[PDB]
C-alpha cells in the first residue's frame, strides 16, 4: 500500500502494484475488495476494475409510457 | 394564486479519508529494542490495528450504501428534450475528460512515518457514473426504476404525478407549462450562482476535511514531545543514559506514545460514528425523496417537495432540492358547508370560498374558481346542527338536459 | 490475553512480585501494573460504549422500522424493503430481530401511446387519478400500475379549459351513458 515496488503478474494500480494476479480487461462482480477503483478475485486469482451493472438504456420519448 | 419553483442546497457528508497507523513505525521506528520491548505490552497494536480495519470496512461499506441504490445503469437519450425544460448543468458534460457536469466541477474545485492514506474503493468517476444513473433513472422512469423495472414516462406526466401526489391537479400544468419550465431554468440559474458566490455553502466538507488534517498534523506533532522525559529523541537516550533507567524513560516515551495514539484512535471512532449517522440520514433521504416522492414536511426540503437531484461531491453528497411554494394570497370568505333544500353539502376536496357576492369551490393550493354541483360534494345530514352555514343554490348538472 | 501482558515488569503475577522482590520498589512496580490494566480497562470500556451508541442507533432504527411498517402500512419507497411496501413478518432473532418483507414488484410492462389530455366538444378533459392509454386504434383509461384499460368516460375525468391551452392533445370522443339513457 502506497509503496512503489520499482525501487523496494504484475499490474500497477493507484495504490500499488499486484503481483501474483493478472489483470482482465473483462469486467466481472467483484469478490474481495482492494481499492482504487480495482480489486481481485478468484475463479487461479484475476483482477478486473469495478462492474457497475447491467447497461440498460430506456426509449425515452413524449407520447410512450410502459403500464404493467 | 400564484406559485413559484425555489432549488435548494443540502449538503450531507459521505465519508472521510481512510487512514492506517503503524505503532511501531509511529511510536519509534527502526529501533530492535523497542520492538523487543513493545512485545511485552500485550497485544494494544492488534487493537489499533483491528479498530483501523473495521473503521475502513465501515466507511466502504457506508460509501456503498450511499451511492449503489440501484444495480442498473441508464443513460441519457442523446435528444435533450423535455418539453421545454433545462437540464444541462446537472446532467454530465462530454467535453469533461472526467464526464462530469459543471456543477460537480465546481463542487470539486471548491473543495481543497507509518501514517498513510488508503485511497478509496468508490472514486470519483464510478461515483460520478452513478450519480448520472440516478439522474437518468428519475428524469425517463419516475420513480417506478426504484420500485422495480424501469418504465418509461414523459417528463410532463411525472410532474402531472407528482402534482397529483403533493395535492394538485394536472389542469394547472398544461395551462402554464412553460412558465414551469422558465422558472425552474431561472431557478437553477440563480441557485448556481449563489453556489459560486458563496463559499460558505460547502461549510460541512470543508470543516470534516479541516478537522481531520489538524487531526492529523496533531498526532505528527505529538510525536515530538518530552512526555516527561530528557529528550524526545530515542538514540541519543539510548546511547547516552544507563540502560537501567533509560529502560524505563523509554517506557514511559512508549507509554505516553501509546496513550496519546490511543486517544487519536478514539476520537476518531466517534468522527466516524458521527459520519455513519449523518451517511445514514443521507441515505433515508435518498430513499424518501429522491427515488420517490416524500409526504414528509420539512425533511429534505423547505415547501412542497418536489423532487431532488444529487450530486456528486469530494467526501460527501449535494442534493439539489426542487420545491413548490405558494404566493400571492387573496383574502376570501369560508363556509363550513351549503344549506341547499333543507340539506347541507360538504366539498370531496376542495374548500368553499366566496369573493362578495359569489360562492366558488376552489383547491387547497391554488386558486380556481368552480360551480358548486353535485359530483364534487356529498349530502350528509340537515343544515341545521352544522354552526356557521350560509345559503345558497347547489347548480344540478343533469336538470338541463331532461329540462327541455 | 491482558493478564498476560508483563507492562514493562519482570513477572505477570503480582503475587509473584510482592514474594519476589523488595517492597519500596515493589510498590512502584505494583502501582505501575494496576495502572497499566486500569489504562487498559478504560480503553474497553470507552470500545464498549462506542460499541452500545452504534447498537442502540441499530435498535433505534429497528424500533422505527417496526412502528412504521409492521403495526401499519408505510407509504415509503425503499425505507424498509425493495419496491411498493405491503407489510411485513416480525421475527424473533439471537441478539437481533429479522423481518420478513411482503412488497409489490410490478412485471411485464407493454409499449403503449398516451396524451395529455383529450379535445372532445372544444373542451380537455383530464383523468382524475388513471391515465390515457392507446392501444393502436383507441384510447382507454387505466391506473399506473396496473392494465386495466376502460372506456373514457365523464365519471372518472374532468374538464378544466378548453384544449387550445394544451400542448401534445389528441383527437377523441368521450362516452357518456346519458345519451343512451335518455334515447330510449
Ligand atoms: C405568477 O408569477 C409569475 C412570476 O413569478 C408571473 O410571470 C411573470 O409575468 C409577467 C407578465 O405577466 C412577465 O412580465 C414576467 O416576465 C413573468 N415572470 C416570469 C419569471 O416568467 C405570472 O404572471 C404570475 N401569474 C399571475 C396570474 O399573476
Ligand atoms: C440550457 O442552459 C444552458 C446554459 O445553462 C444553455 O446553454 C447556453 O446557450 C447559449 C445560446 O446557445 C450560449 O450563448 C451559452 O454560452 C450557453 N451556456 C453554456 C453554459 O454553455 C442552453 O441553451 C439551454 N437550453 C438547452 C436546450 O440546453
Ligand atoms: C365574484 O366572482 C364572480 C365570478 O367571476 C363575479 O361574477 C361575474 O362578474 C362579472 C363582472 O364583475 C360579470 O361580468 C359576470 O357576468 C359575473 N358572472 C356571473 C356568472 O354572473 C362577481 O362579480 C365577483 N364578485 C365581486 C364582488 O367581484
Ligand atoms: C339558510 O336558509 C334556511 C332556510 O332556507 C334558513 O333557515 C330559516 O332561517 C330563518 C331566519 O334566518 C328562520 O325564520 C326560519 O325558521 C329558518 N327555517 C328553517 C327551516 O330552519 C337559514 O337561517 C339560512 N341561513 C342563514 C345563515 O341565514
Ligand atoms: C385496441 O383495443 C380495441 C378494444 O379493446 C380493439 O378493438 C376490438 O378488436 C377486436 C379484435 O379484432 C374486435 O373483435 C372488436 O370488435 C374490436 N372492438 C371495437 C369496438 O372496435 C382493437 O382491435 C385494439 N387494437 C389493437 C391494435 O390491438
Ligand atoms: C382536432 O379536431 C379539431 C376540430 O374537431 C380540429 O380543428 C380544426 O382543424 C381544421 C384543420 O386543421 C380547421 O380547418 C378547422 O377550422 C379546425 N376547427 C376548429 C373548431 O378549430 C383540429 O385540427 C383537430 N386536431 C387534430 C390533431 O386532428
Ligand atoms: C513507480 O515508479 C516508476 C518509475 O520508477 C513509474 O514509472 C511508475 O508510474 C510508478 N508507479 C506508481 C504507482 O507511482
Ligand atoms: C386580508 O385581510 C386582513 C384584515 O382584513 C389583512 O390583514 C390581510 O393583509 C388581508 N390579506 C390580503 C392578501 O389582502
Ligand atoms: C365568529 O366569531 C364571532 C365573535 O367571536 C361571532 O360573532 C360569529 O358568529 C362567529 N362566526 C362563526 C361562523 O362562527
Ligand atoms: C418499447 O420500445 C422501445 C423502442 O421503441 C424498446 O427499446 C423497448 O424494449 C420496448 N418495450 C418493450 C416492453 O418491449
Ligand atoms: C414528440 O417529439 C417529436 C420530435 O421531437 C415530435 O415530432 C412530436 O410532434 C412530439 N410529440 C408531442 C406529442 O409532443
Amino acid at each position: 500500500q502506497g509503496v512503489n515496488c520499482t525501487e523496494v503478474n504484475v499490474f500497477q494500480t493507484r495504490a500499488g502494484c499486484l503481483i501474483g494476479a493478472e489483470y482482465v480487461n473483462n469486467s466481472y462482480e467483484c469478490d474481495i475488495p482492494i481499492g482504487a477503483g480495482i480489486c481481485a478475485s478468484y475463479q487461479s486469482i484475476i483482477a478486473y476494475t469495478m462492474s457497475l451493472g447491467a447497461e440498460n438504456s430506456v426509449a425515452y420519448s413524449n407520447n410512450s409510457i410502459a403500464i404493467p | 394564486t400564484n406559485f413559484t419553483i425555489s432549488v435548494t442546497t443540502e449538503i450531507l457528508p459521505v465519508s472521510m479519508t481512510k487512514t492506517s497507523v503503524d505503532c511501531t513505525m509511529y511510536i519509534c521506528g527502526d529501533s530492535t529494542e523497542c520492538s523487543n520491548l513493545l512485545l511485552q505490552y500485550g497485544s494494544f497494536c492488534t487493537q489499533l490495528k483491528r479498530a483501523l480495519t473495521g473503521i475502513a470496512v465501515e466507511q466502504d461499506k457506508n460509501t456503498q450504501e450511499v451511492f449503489a441504490q440501484v444495480k442498473q445503469i441508464y443513460k441519457t437519450p442523446p435528444i435533450k428534450y423535455f418539453g421545454g425544460f433545462n437540464f444541462s448543468q446537472i446532467l454530465p458534460d462530454p467535453s469533461k475528460p472526467s464526464k462530469r457536469s459543471p456543477i460537480e466541477d465546481l463542487l470539486f474545485n471548491k473543495v481543497t512515518k507509518g501514517l498513510t492514506v488508503l485511497p478509496p474503493l468508490l472514486t470519483d468517476e464510478m461515483i460520478a457514473q452513478y450519480t448520472s444513473a440516478l439522474l437518468a433513472g428519475t428524469i425517463t422512469s419516475g420513480w417506478t426504476f426504484g420500485a422495480g423495472p424501469a418504465l418509461q414516462i414523459p417528463f410532463p406526466m411525472q410532474m402531472a404525478y407528482r402534482f397529483n401526489g403533493i395535492g394538485v391537479t394536472q389542469n394547472v400544468l398544461y395551462e402554464n407549462q412553460k412558465l414551469i419550465a422558465n422558472q425552474f431554468n431561472s431557478a437553477i440559474g440563480k441557485i448556481q450562482d449563489s453556489l459560486s458566490s458563496t463559499p460558505s455553502a460547502l461549510g460541512k466538507l470543508q470543516d470534516v476535511v479541516n478537522h481531520n488534517a489538524q487531526a492529523l498534523n496533531t498526532l505528527v506533532k505529538q510525536l515530538s514531545s518530552k512526555f516527561g522525559a530528557i529528550s524526545s529523541v530515542l538514540n541519543d537516550i539510548f546511547s547516552r543514559l544507563d540502560p537501567p533507567e533509560a529502560e524505563v524513560q523509554i517506557d514511559r516515551l512508549i507509554t505516553g506514545r501509546l496513550q496519546s495514539l490511543q486517544t487519536y484512535v478514539t476520537q476518531q471512532l466517534i468522527r466516524a460514528a458521527e459520519i455513519r449517522a449523518s451517511a445514514n440520514l443521507a441515505a433515508t433521504k435518498m430513499s424518501e425523496c429522491v427515488l420517490g416522492q416524500s409526504k414528509r414536511v420539512d425533511f429534505c426540503g423547505k415547501g412542497y417537495h418536489l423532487m431532488s437531484f444529487p450530486q456528486s461531491a469530494p467526501h460527501g453528497v449535494v442534493f439539489l432540492h426542487v420545491t413548490y411554494v405558494p404566493a400571492q394570497e387573496k383574502n376570501f370568505t369560508t363556509a363550513p358547508a351549503i344549506c341547499h333544500d333543507g340539506k347541507a353539502h360538504f366539498p370531496r376536496e376542495g374548500v368553499f370560498v366566496s369573493n362578495g357576492t359569489h360562492w366558488f369551490v376552489t383547491q387547497r393550493n391554488f386558486y380556481e374558481p368552480q360551480i358548486i354541483t353535485t359530483d364534487n360534494t356529498f349530502v350528509s345530514g340537515n343544515c341545521d346542527v352544522v354552526i356557521g352555514i350560509v345559503n345558497n343554490t347547489v347548480y344540478d348538472p343533469l336538470q338541463p338536459e331532461l329540462d327541455s
